[PDB]
């Protein structure tokens, strides 16, 4: 969020990358360190080469960044788990996104507040007729 | 009395007679058409000369539906009963799905050969409580 | 060969081009798309990736073959 | 000898070979897709023909899309 | 008939059929005749495969009967 | 944005979060199950509604539920 | 006898009343 | 991108894609899900919309009257209604060439024209109208009536004049008024019009606004009605040799019950029609005095429902008053189901018992009317079941209907759905088996080996009403029977009309009618199966136990739990629409082929070739297209050109719907992504950017739009064929 | 295209108004309305 660093992956270009949304609306960044210069698959099509050391790459969506991240941590002989994903606005604001609290979300970490939790079963949702003409749905109450 | 006036016996119907003199041979027997003509000249024909089957239940036309109905029902109840019986017998064999996919030929033949008594078998299972299950013991979906 | 032959030859070129469009898109996007950037992990044959992203039914290469069958039959 | 005068044989052979060819072509699409999902190794296709095809799939397909629209309208 | 039959598989989806199968499985459990191999509706991919197989079979058989009657009845 | 709710039948197997391709969910401490953890959905603004999480759920009918809602650029999965 | 030129023109003028009323009803239902 | 439209849903108006527009169109009439909607505001907006819709009906009728009176041939067609073709309106199309101009300058007109098949000329003539002036006056009056209803709708949106929810839920008063006033007083008014205008005008007596106050409809005035004897109003009924619109063989009676058909017009007797309307007016007026309102006497529907319990039905109909009166979807389903029943009744009665003069001789209009009304009824039935499902999704309260008939239906839904499936399989297997057996046995040169089942049940029923053809001699067919020895004033006319093979009154039937009736049974049972199983599983199944939480319509529930496409009750509606169209196709094919044989005097074609499906394929479909497909030709054009073009158009629309039905969404969204890329990277076109992001259609939207195309093509194709074939043979 | 009915000059201009002018004008009004970025 200070200033993103890292070399761009060695890549000859493609038609599958950023469009107008990137400058008008929002784009996404993913950084990661690699112990070696090596080939990886671009989520936007084709092969690219990551540099030895730090790497910084811009993509159009959060999902493309997370797909690249899964590829990094599950498809290289020594894993790459230090990748960071940010949201970037045209104003220049950079919003750190992933991993949210410095710990991957699959494993418990202290300090997280439950969101969207219900203290009931799915079968214990109320009848819709009981909540009609309100703004809610049985899972929102 | 004058019932079924819209129809006439095929032996009376002249269009049927003209067409039956030309009944083709369905097999190798050069008399198959002639046997067909003689056989169908007993039913009730229409103005076009083809036989019409009366299935309102009168026994004068019992051969038009009642007899084949009885025959089919005996055979179909037989098939269903022996199949259900084999299906029940598999369940006590630890892995029933395999014998559903790979048939136990001796057991299945034993079950098939004993199907001629399926009406009494079904009556006994009805009285004994084996045929039908209780509602409160059958899985159902939310209402 | 005359006017009707011209018209039907261009019908042929059209239907062949559409069949090629479907199957070539199937091959070139089997790994990924802007919609589904991890399609490769989903396999060659699979129904979709859910009602999300507006709906992703028939993105697989298999489904492109499935549609190209109809268009080849048309051609 | 005598096949052209037998119009039924002529029509039947033409159409039969047509259908066989169409099915084989659609299968070719299927197996290009299966190659892409199962055997394509990006580390073995760096800046070669296949890689560049992937890298401008959008140009290829948008243009094929437009050619099909033009060919359909004008046929 | 086969062409028309294919439209059931192509125009629908497996959820409806799985629920219908639920009702029929209830009917079977009522008489103690439900199979150990539980009936499931066809998969989404298989629904499409059956639909397209029947579409092609029916349409092609139609054209085949048509072509053969025609070309055999024209000297 | 879509809604994602987590009910108390959660066994905390973490397959919810492992399946999410957009990092909507988290594992947070809890006490209802042996694993002492439950799934949470703090980032539903990035949810696209692919339903992978529920496809991963083992409990008899899901402990995680995705109800598709107001469509945005993010929820429609748009790269443009 | 046939319909008159004036009866056709008088029909459109009369139809101007339900047009205005339909405008009012539609705009009220928009509220 | 703030975006106002649609103002009733912030969720949609915040959608940055073209979806926002589509859904804005598709959810506007779903008032219940508008932002901030209350129950009272709902009922009030629905009230104003009702007023507007009634005004639209009146304006459409005004247009029909006005165009017949302006560009038609009403007065000419009165002179000879059996040889002149009635005119709908004039054609004005700059695309026309000389051939089409000449081809459509028909029916005696000097300009291009369309021939009307709405049966509207026969209706207006039997009503008593005889000039373009009277039609024009009726059209202008309907203009004024539409204005009145538009103003009423507007007025009842103003704060003072907005009716309250309690007023909308006053079921007893509304039932009293609709039975007594809307049904009874209106039927009495139509009996009065018939006695005052129609019956006199049919006898050469002009009765209009300028003399009806002075000319009594009967020489003996109202005193015979007031004193005692009403047989004077039966007087001398029109003799068998009455010539419509003249005094030849005319009488003075106004109320009769001689039944049968007027010999010249081949329709129901006007005096009988007026008498029917008077009688049912009395009955409906009496009906409108059942429920209490403001005077203590009368019935409470809640009491009657709570009083019909049962030893084997649990709680009976308890609390169904609030269950029905609180659910607009329950009431709408009741309405649509009953309305579809009576629309099918209209269709089945107007072709068999026509009431308009010389309409039984207009085969194209009769076919078109029957098909039209049966299609409308099918749509109504599907909608009734759709809204039953929507009720279960949105309004059903399980604790208030606990153990009553509704919940009890829900409790054995497995048995209902399963036995519907069983009878569907039964009918399908065996009807297809008999048809295919007949096909193969006739194909191999042995048509005598068919299974031709005589329809003895319906034949016996026809015999119960006097039909002596089959020789059953039961009830009315038996003169020694007490049902015939009653001295009823209608028996001679009814017997003369039913024992003559010149009308459509209880048409003769054979094995083909049997087979097609079982096809109709299959279609009805299968559509009911789809609809009922959708409704009962609308709240939940084992695949989706929480489906009620997701709403009536939604794309699916994803590829999990095996896959769940077309899982919602809306999807069940969508699937049943195809079976509705199929059932209507069989039904209307049946009607049209049989009536073609009847009208042409060759019943033998249908009787002999309907027993196998190649017969329908060749003798009905293939044959009756010959003129249709020749409406335009390499050799020229005739008046069937429009119908040939529409035939191909319906085919094209049907086939287009197939695309939305077979190819699903992701394939399209990815293609549109390529097209988006192309636009962003093309110079000059670069200058222009879209305001809404282009995205593929949605899952549900694809089902809806594919079905809409499919249905449009279905209807237009069959209408083109029906109209063109019947007008080329008999027009 | 001609007309023996009364006031047959009416379709002459009414057909282009119902087919061209009314559609173009109403689609323009609706286009502007559904794209108006006011408040919501
Ligand atoms: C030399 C040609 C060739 C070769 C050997 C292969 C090889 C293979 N293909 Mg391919 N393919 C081909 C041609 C070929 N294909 C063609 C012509 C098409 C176009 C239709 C396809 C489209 C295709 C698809 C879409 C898929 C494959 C798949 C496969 C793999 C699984 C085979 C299988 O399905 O098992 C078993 C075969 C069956 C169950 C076939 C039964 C159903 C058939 C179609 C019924 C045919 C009816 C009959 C012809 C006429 C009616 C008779 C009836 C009335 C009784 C396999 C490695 C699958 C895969 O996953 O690849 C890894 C798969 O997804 N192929
Ligand atoms: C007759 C039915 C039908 C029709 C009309 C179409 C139409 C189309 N399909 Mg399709 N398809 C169908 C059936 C049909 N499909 C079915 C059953 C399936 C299931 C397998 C598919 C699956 C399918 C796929 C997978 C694809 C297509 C594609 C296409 C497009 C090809 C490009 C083109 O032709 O441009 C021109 C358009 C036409 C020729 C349509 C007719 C236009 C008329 C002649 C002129 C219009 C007059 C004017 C506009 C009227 C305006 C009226 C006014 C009141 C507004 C095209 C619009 C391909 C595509 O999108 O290519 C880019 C594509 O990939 N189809
Ligand atoms: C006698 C008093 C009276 C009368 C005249 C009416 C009349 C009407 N009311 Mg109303 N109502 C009343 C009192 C009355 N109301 C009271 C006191 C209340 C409060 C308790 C209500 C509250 C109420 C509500 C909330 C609504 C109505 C509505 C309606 C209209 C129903 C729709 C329609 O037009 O179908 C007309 C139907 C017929 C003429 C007869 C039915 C058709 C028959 C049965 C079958 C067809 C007949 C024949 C065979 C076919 C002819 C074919 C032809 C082409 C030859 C109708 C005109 C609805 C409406 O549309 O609002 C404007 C509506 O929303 N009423
Ligand atoms: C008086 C009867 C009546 C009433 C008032 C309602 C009322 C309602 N219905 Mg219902 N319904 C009805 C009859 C009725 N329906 C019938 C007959 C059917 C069977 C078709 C249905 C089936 C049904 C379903 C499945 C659903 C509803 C829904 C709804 C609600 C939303 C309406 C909406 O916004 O849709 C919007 C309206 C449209 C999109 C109209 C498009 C269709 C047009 C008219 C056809 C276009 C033809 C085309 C131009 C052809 C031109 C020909 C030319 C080219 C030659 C609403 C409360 C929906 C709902 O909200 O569920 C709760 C819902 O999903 N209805
Ligand atoms: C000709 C087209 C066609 C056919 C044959 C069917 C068939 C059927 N549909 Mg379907 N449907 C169709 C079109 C068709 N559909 C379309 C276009 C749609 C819209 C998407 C639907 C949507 C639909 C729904 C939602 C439902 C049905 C239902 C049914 C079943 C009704 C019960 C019945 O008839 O029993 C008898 C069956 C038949 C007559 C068909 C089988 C015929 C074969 C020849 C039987 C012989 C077996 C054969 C020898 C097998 C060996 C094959 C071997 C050669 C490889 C039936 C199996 C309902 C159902 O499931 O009922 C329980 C149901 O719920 N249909
Ligand atoms: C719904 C009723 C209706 C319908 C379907 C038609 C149909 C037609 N009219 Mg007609 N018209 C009608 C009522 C109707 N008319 C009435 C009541 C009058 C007397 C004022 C006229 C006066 C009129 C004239 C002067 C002309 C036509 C003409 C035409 C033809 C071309 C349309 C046109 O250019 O004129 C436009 C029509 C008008 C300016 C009159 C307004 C129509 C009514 C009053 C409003 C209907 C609103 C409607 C119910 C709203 C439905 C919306 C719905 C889709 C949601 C067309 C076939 C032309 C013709 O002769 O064809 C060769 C022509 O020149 N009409
Ligand atoms: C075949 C013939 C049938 C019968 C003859 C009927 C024709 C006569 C209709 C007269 C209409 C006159 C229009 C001009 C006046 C106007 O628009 O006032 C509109 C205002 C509404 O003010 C509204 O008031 C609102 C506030 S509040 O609600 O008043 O508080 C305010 O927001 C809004 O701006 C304001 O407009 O209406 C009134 O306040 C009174 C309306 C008077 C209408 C009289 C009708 C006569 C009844 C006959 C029919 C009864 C049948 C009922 C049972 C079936
Ligand atoms: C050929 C057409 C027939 C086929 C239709 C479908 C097959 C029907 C098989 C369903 C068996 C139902 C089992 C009932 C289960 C049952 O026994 O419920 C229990 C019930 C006893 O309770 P009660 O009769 O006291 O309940 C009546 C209410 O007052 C209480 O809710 O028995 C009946 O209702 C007998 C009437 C059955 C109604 C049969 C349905 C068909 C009716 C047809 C229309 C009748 C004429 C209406 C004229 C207005
Ligand atoms: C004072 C009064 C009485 C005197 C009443 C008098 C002196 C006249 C009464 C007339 C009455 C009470 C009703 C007249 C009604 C006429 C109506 C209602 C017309 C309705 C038309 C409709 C609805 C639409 C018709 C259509 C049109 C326009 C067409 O052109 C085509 C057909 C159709 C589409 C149907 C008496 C002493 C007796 C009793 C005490 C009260
Ligand atoms: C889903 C649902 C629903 C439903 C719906 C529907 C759609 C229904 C229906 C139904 C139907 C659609 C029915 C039908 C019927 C019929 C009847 C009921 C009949 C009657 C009859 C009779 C009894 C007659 C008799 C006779 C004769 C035959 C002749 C002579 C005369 C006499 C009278 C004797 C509701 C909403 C409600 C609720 C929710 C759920
Ligand atoms: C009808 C239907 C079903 C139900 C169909 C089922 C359950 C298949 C039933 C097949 C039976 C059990 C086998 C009959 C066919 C045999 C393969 C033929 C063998 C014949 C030999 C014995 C000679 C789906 O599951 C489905 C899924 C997705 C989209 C559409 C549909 C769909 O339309
Ligand atoms: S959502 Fe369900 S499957 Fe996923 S971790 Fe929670 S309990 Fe386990
Ligand atoms: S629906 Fe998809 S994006 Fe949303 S939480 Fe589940 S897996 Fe993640
Ligand atoms: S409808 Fe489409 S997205 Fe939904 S489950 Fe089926 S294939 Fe998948
Ligand atoms: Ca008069
Ligand atoms: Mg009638």
């Amino acid at each position: 969020m200070t200033e993103l660093s890292g070399q761009p992956p060695k890549f000859g270009g493609s038609t599958g990358g950023l469009l107008s949304k990137a400058n008008r609306e929002e784009k996404y960044a993913i950084t990661w360190t690699s112990a070696s210069e090596q080939v990886f698959e671009m989520p936007t099509g084709g092969a690219a080469i990551m540099n030895e050391g730090e790497n910084l790459l811009y993509l159009a969506r959060k999902e493309q960044c997370l797909a690249l991240g899964t590829q990094l941590r599950t498809k290289f002989k020594p894993k790459i788990q230090d990748y960071k994903i940010y949201r970037v606005y045209p104003s220049g604001e950079v919003q750190y996104l992933h991993p949210a609290d410095g710990v991957f979300p699959e494993k418990v970490n202290e300090g997280r507040e439950a969101q969207g939790t219900k203290t009931r079963r799915i079968g214990q949702n109320p009848e819709p007729v009981t909540i009609k003409f309100s703004g809610k749905a049985p899972y929102e109450v | 009395a004058d019932d079924f006036a819209n129809l006439t016996p095929c032996s009376e119907n002249p269009a049927y007679l003209a067409k039956s003199k030309n009944f083709l041979n369905t097999t190798n027997d050069p008399n198959s058409g002639k046997i067909r003509a003689e056989r169908y000249a007993s039913a009730l024909c229409g103005p076009e000369g083809y036989p019409h089957l009366i299935v309102d239940g009168r026994f004068t036309h019992a051969g038009d539906f009642l007899i084949p109905s009885i025959l089919f029902l005996y055979i179909a109840g037989w098939i269903g009963w022996v199949g259900r019986s084999y299906l029940i017998e598999i369940r006590e064999s630890k892995n029933p799905e395999m014998q559903e996919v790979v048939i136990n030929v001796p057991l299945a033949i034993k079950k098939m050969l004993g199907g001629f008594l399926w009406p009494l078998a079904a009556v006994g299972e009805y009285t004994s409580g084996k045929l039908v299950m209780k509602d409160s013991e059958i899985p159902t979906s939310p209402r | 060969l005359g006017t009707a032959d011209f018209m039907v030859h261009h019908i042929h070129a059209f239907t062949i081009h559409v069949t090629a469009l479907i199957l070539l898109k199937g091959v070139l996007y089997a790994r990924s798309s802007r919609l589904v950037p991890d399609k490769a992990n989903l396999g060659f044959r699979f129904p979709c990736d859910g009602p999300g992203r507006g709906g992703t039914c028939q993105v697989s290469g298999w489904d492109h073959v499935f549609l190209g069958l109809f268009w080849m039959y048309n051609s | 000898p005598y096949q052209a005068i037998d119009y039924a044989t002529q029509l039947s052979l033409f159409t039969h070979h047509m259908w066989i060819g169409g099915f084989l072509i659609v299968g070719a699409g299927a197996h290009g897709a299966i190659f892409m999902v199962r055997d394509y190794d990006p580390a073995k296709n760096v800046n070669n023909l296949l890689d560049r095809m992937l890298r401008h799939r959008d140009a290829i397909i948008s243009h094929l899309n437009w050619v099909c629209i033009f060919l359909g309208f004008h046929s | 008939f086969v062409f028309a039959f294919s439209l059931m598989f192509l125009f629908s989806g497996r959820g409806y059929w799985q629920e219908l199968i639920e009702s029929i499985v209830w009917a079977h459990n009522k008489l103690n005749v439900a199979p150990a191999i539980q009936p499931r509706a066809l998969s989404i991919i298989q629904g499409r495969a059956v639909g397209v197989a029947h579409y092609l079979l029916g349409g092609i058989v139609t054209t085949w009967a048509f072509f053969l009657a025609r070309s055999l009845s024209i000297g | 944005s879509h809604s994602v709710k987590i009910y108390d039948t959660c066994i905390g197997c973490t397959q919810c979060v492992r399946a999410c391709p957009l990092d909507v969910l988290e594992m947070v401490p809890w006490d209802g199950c042996k694993a002492a953890q439950i799934a949470s959905s703090p980032r539903t603004e990035d949810c696209v509604g692919c339903k992978r999480c529920e496809t991963a759920c083992p409990t008899d009918f899901l402990s995680i539920r995705v109800y598709l809602g107001a469509e945005t650029t993010r929820s429609m999965g748009l790269a443009y | 006898m046939a319909l008159s030129d004036t009866q056709i023109l008088a029909a459109l003028v009369v139809a101007l009343l339900p047009a205005f009323l339909a405008f009012r009803l539609s705009t009220e239902l928009y509220k | 991108m703030a975006t106002k439209f649609p103002k009733f849903s912030q969720d949609l108006a915040q959608d940055p894609t073209t979806r926002r527009i589509w859904y804005g169109i598709a959810t506007a009439h779903d008032f219940e899900t508008h932002d901030g909607m209350t129950e009272e505001n709902l009922y009030q907006k629905i009230f104003a919309s009702h007023f507007g819709h009634i005004a639209i009906i009146f304006l459409w009728t005004s247009g029909t009257l006005f165009h017949v009176a302006w560009q038609g041939n009403f007065e000419q067609w009165i002179k000879d209604p059996l040889n002149i073709r009635p005119i709908a309106h004039a054609i004005w199309d700059p695309h026309f060439g000389e051939g089409a101009v000449n081809a459509f300058t028909q029916a005696g007109a000097s300009n291009p024209v369309n021939i009307a098949y709405s049966g509207v000329y026969h209706w207006f003539y039997t009503i008593g109208m005889t000039t373009n002036q009277e039609l024009y006056s009726g059209a202008v009056f309907l203009l004024v009536l539409a204005s009145l209803f538009l103003f009423a709708g507007w007025l009842h949106l103003q704060p003072k004049f907005r009716p309250s929810l309690a007023w909308f839920k006053n079921a007893e008063s509304r039932l009293n008024h609709h039975l007594a006033g809307l049904f009874g007083v209106s039927s009495l008014a139509w009996a009065g019009h018939l006695v005052h205008v129609a019956i006199p005008e049919a006898r050469g007596q002009h009765v209009g606004w300028d003399n009806f106050l002075s000319t009594p409809p009967h020489p003996a005035g109202l005193m015979p009605f007031f004193t005692g004897n009403w047989g004077v109003y039966a007087a001398d009924p029109d003799t068998a040799g009455h010539i419509f619109g003249t005094s030849e063989g005319a009488g003075t009676a106004i109320l009769t019950f001689l039944g049968g058909f007027h010999p010249q017009t081949e329709s129901l007797w006007l005096t009988d029609i007026a008498h029917h309307h008077l009688a049912i007016a009395v009955i409906f007026i009496i009906a409108g005095h059942m429920y209490r309102t403001n005077w203590g006497i009368g019935h409470s529907i809640k009491e009657i429902l709570n009083a019909h319990k049962g030893p084997l039905t649990g709680a009976g109909h308890t609390n169904l008053y609030d269950t029905i009166n609180n659910s607009l979807h329950f009431q709408l389903g009741l309405a649509l189901a009953s309305l579809g029943v009576i629309t099918s009744l209209v269709a089945q009665h107007m072709y068999s018992l026509p009431s308009y003069a010389f309409i039984a001789q207009d085969h194209t209009t009769q076919a078109a009317l029957y098909t039209h009304h049966q299609y409308i009824a099918g749509f109504l039935m599907v909608g009734a079941f759709a809204h039953g499902a929507i009720f279960f999704v949105r309004d059903y309260d399980p604790v208030a209907n606990k153990d009553n008939v509704l919940a009890r239906m829900l409790e054995h839904k497995e048995a209902l759905i399963s036995h519907l499936s069983w009878v569907s399989l039964f009918l399908g297997f065996h009807t297809l088996g008999l048809y295919v057996h007949n096909d193969v046995v006739v194909a191999f040169g042995t048509p005598e080996k068919q299974i031709l089942i005589e329809p003895v049940f319906a034949q016996w029923i026809q015999a119960t009403s006097g039909k002596a053809l089959y020789g059953f001699d039961v009830l009315l067919s038996n003169p020694d029977s007490i049902a015939s020895t009653t001295g009823a004033a209608w028996l001679p006319g009814w017997l003369d009309a039913i024992n003559s093979g010149t009308n459509s009154l209880f048409l003769t039937i054979g094995p083909g009618d049997f087979l097609v009736h079982h096809a109709i049974a299959l279609g009805l049972h299968t559509t009911a199966l789809i609809l009922i199983k959708g409704a009962l599983d609308a709240r939940g199944s084992k695949l989706m136990p929480d489906k009620k939480d997701f709403g009536y319509s939604f794309p699916c529930d994803g590829p999990g739990r095996g896959g769940t496409c077309d899982i919602s009750a809306w999807d069940a509606f969508y699937l049943a629409m195809f079976w509705m169209l199929n059932t209507l196709g069989w039904l209307t094919f049946y009607w049209h082929w049989k009536h073609l044989g009847v009208w042409s005097g060759n019943v033998a074609q249908f009787n002999e070739n309907s027993t196998y499906l190649m017969g329908w394929f060749r003798d009905y479909l293939w044959a009756n297209s010959a003129q249709l497909i020749n409406g335009y030709n390499p050799y020229g054009v005739n008046n069937l050109s429009v119908w040939a073009w529409m035939f191909l158009f319906g085919h094209l629309v049907w086939a287009t719907g197939f695309m939305f039905l077979i190819s699903w969404r992701g394939y399209w969204q990815e293609l549109i992504e390529t097209i988006v890329w192309a636009h962003e990277r093309t110079p000059l076109a670069n200058l222009v950017r879209w305001k809404d992001k282009p995205v593929a259609l949605s899952i549900v939207q694809a089902r809806l739009v594919g079905l809409a195309h499919f249905t449009v093509g279905y209807v237009l194709t069959y209408a083109a064929f029906l109209i063109a074939s019947t007008a080329g043979k008999f027009g | 295209m001609d007309g023996s009915y009364a006031a047959s000059y009416l379709p002459w201009i009414l057909i282009p108004m119902v087919g061209w002018l009314f559609p173009a004008v109403t689609m323009g009004l609706l286009f502007i309305h559904i794209e108006s970025e006011g408040e919501g």
